[PDB]
């Protein structure tokens, strides 16, 4: 069953020169080309990075026949924070993700003045202020390192994920979300005042004497242990026939 | 609007160095380091306020005041007249308002 | 005070109106969504005054691009924004190669002072009752008062309406020099 | 103080006996460790048995203070210090309790500065309709558990000296034998103001020889 | 014209005189630049009145200093006759008539919220996908992101995204960037005599309320975060205005002899052979070391160096304040201190609390780190390169400390506990999005179900040197000239960029299959739908950047005249 909505839901395209693996990956949730609206530019404040990665940007959105009057949105995070090296992008994925459950789009608040050069590449737009859009669907988020390392992801909106789901397995996860979010804001709030946010483990989830027992049993999993109220595994659930 | 372009420069037009520096900014050549620019208008509303301050009580601040809103006024007036003279403009005055 | 302020590497130059033209209309096309511009304000006027005056064709393009995809059975704000953008676009190709114009639409205000029971001083700028346009501005200022005697439009009601109105050059039947 | 009392040997007392031998008689540094172990059965007993019960209970259901909503804290407050029986507050500052953690509430959940939708606590005289009023102008309060804030807050009012102790014990720590203790005599005499009107929650004090 | 004299406007006109505002009085003047009135000017001198008939009000300065007297009096009564009133009521019916007017103010205390995603009614959510994408999809290869952090600039990413969309702290924001950064500490005890339960002053230990931290700490938190001067205190000493060097000199004069132990001597000796003399002292036995003429010698120089700005983690900001030890701190790189700071708040961002639950649903062998480093714990380097050099006290495993995998492997040694695969990338700028297309094949392959992904980077003295004598970064000296602040001195695709701008910190995501985390009940935030790596061509320069990433979007389009039955969903869900 996996397989078969693997080969016709998933994987529909990784063998069909006609479908871009960016197109491709979007039209996997009946998103098409025109739903990628905001693009997180590394955009590094160089002359040649900010001309090379609007130029990309642009032919990307030209050869997919991206519509003529619906540029992405360029977004340019690194305005605020400088570039981090290893950690740009993780930073642009973050507000990617903020971009996605808010509709907000960042404006670049330093972009005093447009570069005229970059006028040529009609698909990139390079908002100033701050945009309350009615819904960003998708993003991508695109890096140009040192060592010709580029990189591209893209993120969907989430919402498109439970359409793939029936009512009731969807309405099980919302009240579990709900429950988790409540225990998760009880934690961060009592680890914020009592400085314990993060606690390090002093012990392993299992004893030494378990610990190769564990890794040989593939559905070994912790449990509550009664007397220490501590997720562990119990020498029970570890080769059991349950 | 399209076609418009807004030049933003530190400027105090109490100082005659920054009068006469701005005028040669805006004639030099792009090359020079200037805009090449040729005023078609000059609007000087540069102006401190002055409160309180009767006959008796003129001083810095007053004669300081009557140069940036007269004497620096009629020098950059002088510096447009010489940089159109010295290019030969005849034929596009820079209207004073 | 003489002390020197000027150096021509401080001079900042702003002209990337092709840019700004977008993010003006994307800004207007989310403030009708969102409910924040009403067609009933003048604000809704003052930026298609300040996008025909940067209209080129990427900004039509993107202008048609934006209100063809908006699906009005969303609610009225989307049939809002339809409607003048629709109109806006109009107006954006007939002005494609005119010259750009001051042109100021916001509403006349007058003075008033208000002191209250207590005592307090208020100022407000109220509404102009007799002058709401800047072209009734300009016949109150040419009819003069009586101390210096010596011996149709869609403003705040139909701003979509007022939009239409704006590339079309009023011809002047008699000109207000004679009043 | 460690001083000897006859009492009836209610389910209450005989809980309280029972505490006497195997929690309150262990060593400081042993008190915190045996409350965790014993923390569910301790629980079960204080609501079933004793007269100021396990204060963090939803419906029947044990939880912590740091696992209850706003709402359900105040309306807990309000099952355990308003009589329903005389439609009033057993004691004003018990009233003043519930409104400061209202007021709490208002705090907490509010963007700007307002007023306060209890004015005065006279306002509380009609308890239901004053948590309906608050919990509809803030009703994120409904399904936030407590700040850790707000719950040290709340167990710094429950250690209030100005006020009658609190009808309920709202944690387990070193003070607990302070909080099951305390203020014991006269509910007795006011079984309106205990969970189920139930005699057998209470301390009565007699003579065992007096008794015949 | 009305922007003090704007009371007595309505007076004035009252007299059929006319004041205007500033936009009528802009619209009189720019009719002076209209055509008719410039050909108008070049013909004679123009003098336009636009008075508004003012010069018609017969001694004008008397006139406006009536109208300002007669208001200011007459408010000025209508006040000193409401006060003597309210005070003649207040003694004649008592304090207790105005006790049941006065109301009770509350003031808004910080709600700090984790930002879940917003869950729709399945009635909304089931109108956006398509109908047929129902079993369509195996969410076991759905890869979602369902926690994320930061440590950076503007502190979390709470924080950031404040700054980053608003341009401002709520006071849920200010709160928080004023707990990272220290000025404020939570206190629940006796705080002279009275018990007190909230924030205090971190320094002097008095209470801060919450409406009072903007008026109170904002100055110093907008000024001690994001880009701006290089702090030196942040960085081990290190003052890029006096960047210590040291010149090699040949010594042509005998230096007077010093002490040193015996065996610091027979060192100085086996270094300089006969250009040192080394002469037992026989009474307390440590050696006088005299250098010669000839000997080697190292003296001390400064050199002004031209980047003096950085984004630098907010000032204040110390791991304790999160919880992580003392002997933590002292072992490790500072960069692993971000990553486990951003590791913790991604798994509470995903509601994981305790990471050992994803132990209830997942084998220990499916729990991935695939997070890595463009140059790793850069500190460590600097002690092993030049501190033990300078013969400084140094952690005899400060090597361990530097390699780029030691911040994931102190992860999993501290938090996470897994035996799940470990996948380091080193991809300089593009570090974090090469950590995502592994961590995502890592996931397909079914290698793991969960994967911590991200990047971290330090800033430092010699990268900071390095990239400058590459010209990468901005010259701070030409933007000052500029007359740019530090704030603006990142200014991507504006015409006058001219380098980037440094900065350190972590950011981490946690990903993990859609099946997993519908299961878990964790929040998603997006679900990755790509994640692709290019290098570009035959070059010659490292830093050059080149369009091989274009490849994501490759597509053959020689027959294109009928669409293709796979792009069409409905289709697909036939076949399935």
């Amino acid at each position: 069953l996996r397989a078969a909505q693997q080969q016709w839901g998933n994987d529909f395209y990784k063998r069909d020169p006609r479908i871009a693996p960016l197109r491709g990956a979007l039209a996997t949730y009946g998103l098409t080309i025109d739903d990628l609206g905001v693009a997180s530019f590394h955009g590094t404040s160089t002359k040649a990075n900010d001309k090379n990665e609007s130029a990309t940007i642009n032919e990307m959105m030209k050869h997919l026949g991206r519509s003529e009057g619906n540029p992405v949105i360029g977004v340019f995070q690194k305005f605020l924070t400088g570039h981090p090296k290893g950690a740009a992008g993780a930073w642009m994925m973050n507000g990617a993700l903020q971009i996605l459950n808010s509709g907000i789009i960042p404006g670049n608040r330093n972009a005093d003045n447009v570069d005229k050069i970059l006028e040529q590449f009609e698909y990139v737009l390079y908002p100033s202020k701050t945009l309350k859009t009615d819904g960003v669907r998708a993003v991508s988020i695109t890096s140009f390192g040192f060592g010709q390392k580029g990189g591209q992801a893209i993120v969907v909106h989430p919402d498109y994920l439970y359409g793939a789901i029936t009512e009731d397995r969807y309405n099980e996860y919302v009240a579990k979300v709900s429950a988790r979010e409540k225990s998760a804001y009880k934690f961060f709030h009592n680890g914020m005042i009592y400085n314990k946010l993060f606690v390090s483990k002093e012990h392993a989830p299992y004893t030494d004497e378990l610990e190769e027992d564990v890794y040989l049993d593939p559905l070994a999993r912790v449990s509550k242990d009664k007397k220490s109220g501590s997720l562990t595994f119990n020498s029970k659930n570890i080769q059991s026939k349950d | 609007a399209k076609g418009s372009t807004l030049i933003v420069v530190p400027f105090n037009q109490g100082s005659k160095q920054d009068v006469e520096a701005l005028i040669e900014f805006i004639y030099d050549t792009e090359k020079n380091g200037g805009l090449g620019w040729d005023l078609d208008a000059i609007i000087p509303f540069a102006a401190i306020p002055e409160q309180g301050i009767e006959l008796e009580h003129i001083d810095s601040k007053s004669e300081f005041a009557h140069r940036i809103m007269l004497t620096n006024i009629l020098r950059m007036m002088g510096c447009v007249k010489k940089q159109k003279s010295a290019r030969g403009i005849e034929t596009r005055p820079a209207q004073v308002i | 005070g003489v002390a020197t302020s000027f150096s021509r590497k401080k001079a900042r130059t702003f002209d990337s109106s092709w840019n700004w033209a977008k993010q003006s209309l994307l800004s207007l096309y989310f403030e009708i969504i969102h409910g924040v511009l009403k067609n009933v304000d003048r604000e809704v006027v003052s930026e298609a005054i300040n996008i025909m005056n940067r209209s080129n064709d990427a900004l039509i393009k993107f202008m048609e691009y934006h209100i063809s995809n908006t699906d009005e059975t969303k609610g009225e704000n989307y049939q809002l924004v339809k409607t003048l953008g629709e109109q806006l676009i109009e107006n954006c190709k007939q002005v494609l190669d005119v010259d750009p114009v001051y042109k100021d639409v916001a509403k006349p205000t007058g003075p008033k002072t208000a002191i209250d029971k207590n005592g307090n001083i208020t100022y407000s700028e109220e509404p102009r009752e007799k002058v709401r346009k800047l072209s009734q501005y300009v016949q109150e200022m040419a009819l003069g008062g009586p101390i210096t005697k010596e011996s149709e439009d869609a403003l705040d009601k139909d701003s979509t309406k007022e939009v239409a109105s704006l590339p079309n050059k009023s011809t002047i039947s008699k000109t207000v020099s004679s009043t | 103080m460690g001083e000897p009392i006859h009492k009836i040997a209610t389910r209450g007392v005989m809980l309280w006996k029972e505490f006497d031998e195997t929690i309150f008689n262990l060593p400081k540094n042993k008190l915190v460790p045996t409350l965790e172990a014993k923390r569910d059965y301790i629980i079960s007993r204080l609501n079933a048995d004793f007269q100021k019960p396990w204060f963090a209970t939803v419906n029947g259901q044990a939880r912590d203070l740091a696992t209850m909503t706003y709402e359900e804290v105040a309306k807990r407050l309000v099952e355990l210090m308003f009589i329903r029986s005389t439609n009033s507050w057993f004691d004003v500052t018990w009233r003043t309790f519930t409104g400061d953690f209202l007021r709490r509430v208002e705090e907490r959940f509010t963007k700007s500065k307002t007023l306060s939708l209890i004015q005065s606590y006279s306002l509380l005289d009609k308890p239901d309709e004053a948590i309906e009023k608050v919990f509809n102008a803030y009703p994120a309060a409904r399904e936030q558990f407590l700040n850790a804030q707000d719950i040290d807050h709340f167990l710094s009012m429950c250690q209030n000296p100005m006020q009658k102790p609190v009808p309920f014990v709202p944690v387990l720590d070193r003070r607990f034998e302070i909080f099951f203790k305390k203020d014991s005599l006269w509910q007795s005499e006011h079984l309106e103001a205990v969970v189920d009107q139930d005699v057998q929650r209470t301390c009565i004090l007699h003579g065992p020889v007096a008794a015949q | 014209t009305r922007g003090a004299n704007n009371i007595i406007a309505e007076g004035i006109e009252k007299m059929g005189v006319r004041t205007f505002s500033q936009k009528e009085m802009a619209f009189n003047l720019l009719g002076l630049l209209t055509p008719e009135v410039v050909e108008l000017c070049q013909k004679s001198p123009v003098m336009a009145d636009l008075n508004g008939g003012l010069q018609f009000v017969p001694e004008l300065k008397e006139f406006t200093a009536k109208l300002r007297k007669e208001l200011v009096e007459t408010s000025e009564v209508r006040k000193a006759v409401s006060i003597e009133t309210a005070l003649e009521h207040k003694v004649v019916n008592g304090n207790s008539a105005d006790a049941a007017y006065a109301q009770v103010e509350i003031q808004p205390r910080a709600n700090i919220q984790l930002d879940f995603p917003e869950l729709k009614p399945y009635k909304q959510v089931k109108q956006i996908a398509p109908a047929e994408l129902e079993g369509l999809l195996d969410l076991e290869r759905v890869i979602v992101v369902t926690g994320f952090a930061e440590v950076g600039p503007w502190g979390s990413a709470r924080t950031r995204w404040e700054m980053e969309a608003f341009g401002e702290f709520s006071l849920e924001g200010c709160v928080e960037m004023a707990w990272i950064m220290g000025f404020i500490s939570y206190h629940n005890g006796n705080l002279k005599g009275r018990p007190y339960t909230g924030w205090v002053d971190s320094k002097t230990k008095e209470p801060v309320d919450d409406k009072d931290v903007k008026a109170k700490y904002e100055t110093s938190i907008l000024e001690h975060s994001g880009i701006r001067l290089i702090e030196p205190e942040l960085f081990n000493g290190y003052n890029p205005e006096k960047k210590e060097m040291i010149q090699e000199v040949i010594v042509e004069e005998d230096l007077e002899p010093f002490e040193a132990s015996k065996e610091t001597a027979e060192q100085f000796k086996h270094q300089h052979g006969d250009k040192v003399d080394i002469f037992e002292i026989p009474e307390t036995g440590e050696y006088s070391v005299k250098l010669l003429k000839g000997a080697t010698l190292y003296i001390p120089k400064a050199l002004r160096f031209d980047r003096l700005v950085a984004g630098q983690i907010p000032t204040g900001w110390n791991a304790k304040t999160y919880g992580i030890s003392d002997d933590i701190i002292s072992q490790v790189d500072p960069i692993t201190l971000f990553v486990l700071v951003s590791v913790v708040e991604a798994f509470i961002a995903s509601g994981i609390t305790d990471p050992y639950e994803m132990y209830k649903y997942v084998h220990v062998s499916e729990v991935g780190n695939c997070s890595g480093s463009g140059m790793g714990g850069v500190s460590a380097l600097r002690g092993m390169f030049k501190d033990r050099f300078k013969d400084e006290p140094v952690q005899n495993d400060i090597l361990q400390e530097s390699f780029i995998n030691t911040m994931s492997a102190w992860v999993n040694m501290l938090l996470i506990s897994s035996s799940g695969p470990i996948k380091t990338p080193v991809g300089a700028c593009a570090t974090s999005v090469e950590s995502v297309d592994i961590g995502v094949e890592t996931i397909l392959s079914g290698k793991a179900r969960i994967c911590i992904v991200g990047g971290y980077d330090d800033f430092q003295e010699e990268g900071s040197f390095e990239f400058g004598n590459m010209k990468a970064t901005s010259n701070t000296l030409e933007e000052f000239e500029h007359g740019r602040t530090p704030a603006e001195m990142s200014r991507p695709a504006t015409t006058t960029r001219n380098g980037f701008m440094e900065a350190q910190g972590a950011g981490i995501q946690i990903i993990m299959q859609a099946d997993l985390a519908l299961k878990m009940g964790v929040p998603i935030y997006g679900i990755v739908a790509m994640a692709a790596t290019a290098t570009d061509k035959i070059g010659r320069s490292v830093p050059a950047p080149g369009k091989g990433i274009l490849t994501t979007a490759r597509e053959h389009h020689s027959s294109v005249k009928y669409a293709s039955p796979n792009l069409n969903m409905k289709y697909r869900k036939r076949q399935l």
